[PDB]
């Protein structure tokens, strides 16, 4: 634009340029989501705040899948009753921040069905591997 | 068919560790009250809800007299009283020649309180006052190096300055939950009558803890939970003597303490801005502080201790009595109720001796009688026998009332070889832990070892 | 019932239900490692006591392998030493909690030989890729 | 050698024997780069600062792939200004620190390029899933 | 003036009053955001914003 | 001066300490050694010592 390193020179600059173009330069913002008498305080818990921010999300992603890896599609139907839009509404008109106002609806659905299903694919796998 | 190993991540295993636990208040008494209440300012506002397992087959076993927890407790209440008495008064100007005479209130004498007279140092530094103000007995000790005059001292002045307690802190039990950090867990039994050792059939996970009350007092707890099922006794060793008894009651019975005497308060200026709250006049009558319990309720509990006690010691009547004799808080119930420490006489509460084959004559004949004891006060307290931890208690205007369900008896048992027919049950406690050990009876803390090895006959293609 | 949001979704529910079935409910309890004047100490050291113990775990899964899927295959072999018990008497019988009083024996020695392997795999993955 | 864990178990055991044999021995470092009232601070902030350094070095290899194997090819060419030494010369002569030394120019230029070509390979795993 | 109410502490005389500017910064995970159009009353949306 | 003869190092310094009562003050004595002991802020040369 704008080169991508500058896209989240500190974090946020593709924040209205539309999730079609924002999910290109993920990583240039997820780098910087770790990087952290009594004013001890002040920076202990500001670093531990960091730190344990970071960790639960990472949590997540790994039991989800697939497992780290910044992009993944999950193998769960997006289900009727959250079917709002056409996917070239989506990818080319709304922002993520925007899309946020959205799909913040039915989200603790979401993580529920997405954790369950990867302990059926892991025993799945458990099942190829012993009769393979 | 060859046999290959494999590692399981998020198992259901724990083993017990030394964490250390926190809290977790009701989330109900923070407002304005987080800063005032006593013993509840440094914990954390939450909604600690329970939780409904119930595990299933799990058999864990549980020990009530080693566990860490109590201790933990303990060592919070040790420094979070200290954390509260920090930032007020102390009370080393009253360190003085103290010119003290009966009250005389009135044309009339009152045995228990000193009307003392001491020169107080002004907010100036050269000008002094002459003030006086009301102590009472204990607090008040006569001076050395006279010739029996009327010339006294504080009690504490030859070990140590004692701060007052700030008057806007408030003494009350309000109640506290324990909760282990992430990767520990809290374990609970569910058997009844829980001896305090072996194994629990029926075992719990938590959140976080009952909210225990951080109650203090001796030979009698007080405003506790109760046990579910029968009178349940419990002690770590009862051939020993030396031990205490922790006689867990299922009903409880209901105490009644009064104050009755309308005393005022008057505050005394001392130094740039400080002031010293001291009781002033007595406007009324004089009275005497007692404490009223039911005999019928009383010997109805005497006699169900009693058979459950015999169970342990059978073929043998049960035979009660006073206290075995020294200071006020190693002989006399305490209390704060109210704010006011009371010390009160429990014999003839523990007195006489039950036939072993206790015939319960509560039937529909009246038995309105109430057993009175009656109860010294003190203001300057050292806590826990620390003389180092003292405080000077405010005075309180007006008379006190304290209702209070009770109990579980604190009993230490007595008997030499030539009675061995009825063994003599005393009054006993005042060590801290046992206050607090008879509500964690239930709980234990596991760590979870959540990574685990085991077979399962396949091979991870390469 | 009650239902999961309890029986696993509160801790460790699966306690008594033989690993057979206890190893279906891994991931909400993995889920729970995690979710972490002078009283400050009482906290702080609370919260990273729970983030340090989380990555001690994690890094040897990913010394070990493969790497953080919750079930791994080894392709370490079983010591004839270690040789207790059949299969079929363990996922249908025993606990989690009661298999671990056997097998904390020999415990150290496995770990070993889970780190040592990887590495040979790990270098093998560079020579496939050398020489394709 | 010598078994890895007798050279290697402390520490850096391997830190004078060239790169080609130093490369045997990663795992018990790696293993060994996360272990653990007001002076308190000297537990606290010493515990803290092993623990965010770990997760900051974490971070880049699951941003540049591939992603926590401890050896990964990346996919991106030497620069020709890059180019010092032929492969015989590094690998069967010269001790990791010998070899930081020099290769310590350029670093800050590599991580840019690996961060920029996971997400095209990301990108591209997208658009094969989704046209397969 | 104090005696009645409070006992003052003489302020040390080494120590500086003196307004030395003061950045606020906002830990990792966190983003200040800051306005940049002319004449904002204090509440309301900013079509022109900025991190920092 | 102890029993006949002087230690050429040590003071029998006295003085008047405060006891636990505020209002009561008790002469009291202890041997000080010298180096810890200086003469009063400007008297006539007489026997007046601080720390």
């Amino acid at each position: 634009a704008v080169g991508i390193g500058a896209v989240f020179l500190g974090f946020l600059g593709a924040a209205g340029s539309t999730m079609g173009a924002a999910s290109m330069t993920l990583t240039v913002q997820a780098r910087n989501l770790l990087s952290g008498t009594v004013w001890g305080i002040k920076q202990l818990q500001a670093r531990v705040l960091a730190v344990e921010r970071y960790l639960r999300d990472q949590q997540l992603l790994g039991i989800w899948g697939c497992s780290g890896k910044l992009i993944c599609c999950t193998n769960v139907p997006w289900n009727s009753s959250w079917s709002n839009r056409n996917l070239s509404e989506i990818w080319d008109n709304m922002t993520w921040l925007q899309w946020d106002k959205e799909i913040s609806n039915y989200t603790q659905i979401i993580y529920g069905l997405l954790e369950e299903s990867q302990n059926q694919q892991e025993k799945n796998e458990q099942d190829l591997l012993a009769l393979d | 068919e060859n046999l290959w190993v494999t590692v399981y991540y998020g198992v259901p295993v724990w083993k017990e560790a030394k964490t250390t636990l926190f809290c977790a208040s009701d989330a109900r008494a923070y407002e304005k009250e987080v800063h005032n209440v006593w013993a509840t300012h440094a914990c954390v506002p939450t909604d600690p809800s329970p939780q409904e397992l119930v595990l299933g087959n799990v058999t864990e076993n549980f020990n009530m007299w080693k566990n860490d927890m109590v201790d933990q407790m303990h060592e919070d209440i040790i420094s979070l009283w200290d954390q509260s008495l920090k930032p007020c008064v102390k009370l080393t100007p009253l360190c003085v020649t103290l010119i003290c005479s009966d009250a005389t209130v009135k044309t009339g004498t009152v045995e228990e309180m000193k009307n003392c007279s001491f020169n107080t140092t002004t907010e100036i530094r050269d000008k002094e006052k002459k003030e006086y103000a009301l102590f009472y007995k204990p607090d008040i000790v006569p001076l050395s190096e006279t010739n029996n005059t009327s010339e006294y001292r504080l009690i504490n002045c030859n070990t140590s300055a004692c701060t007052q307690a700030c008057p806007k802190v408030t003494f009350e039990p309000i109640p506290i939950h324990y909760c282990a950090p992430a990767g520990y867990a809290i374990l609970k039994c569910n058997d009844e009558t829980f001896n305090g050792t072996g194994p629990c059939s029926n075992v719990s996970t938590v959140q976080c803890t009952h909210g225990i009350r951080p109650v203090v007092s001796t030979q009698l707890l007080l405003n506790g939970s109760l046990a579910e099922k029968e009178i349940v006794i419990r002690s770590e060793n009862l051939t020993n003597n030396a031990k205490i008894i922790i006689v867990h009651l299922h009903t409880p019975v209901e105490i009644v303490c009064t104050r009755p005497n309308n005393n005022t308060r008057k505050s005394v200026r001392i130094g740039p801005g400080q002031t010293f709250y001291a009781t002033g006049d007595i406007i009324g009558d004089i009275k005497q502080a007692h404490c009223n319990i039911s005999e019928e309720k009383w010997n109805d509990t005497l006699q169900k201790v009693g058979i459950e006690l015999q169970k342990h010691f059978p073929n043998k009547t049960i035979k009660y009595n006073q206290s075995a004799g020294g200071d006020m808080e190693i002989t006399t119930h305490s209390f704060n109720c109210g704010g006011e420490f009371f010390y009160c006489n429990t014999s003839n509460l523990f007195n006489g001796t039950y036939n072993g084959t206790y015939i319960s004559t509560n039937s529909s004949a009246n038995s309105t009688s109430t057993i009175t004891l009656q109860c010294r006060i003190k203001q300057i307290i050292n806590m826990w026998q620390g003389v180092g931890r003292c405080m000077y208690a405010p005075p309180i205007a007006g008379n006190i009332t304290c209702r209070s369900n009770i109990t579980g008896l604190l009993l230490t048992r007595d008997g030499g070889t030539n009675s061995n027919e009825t063994e003599t049950f005393r009054p006993a406690g005042g060590d801290m832990r046992d206050n607090w050990r008879s509500e964690l009876y239930k709980y234990k803390v596991v760590k979870i070892e959540p990574l685990g090895v085991a077979p399962t006959r396949c091979k991870r293609r390469v």
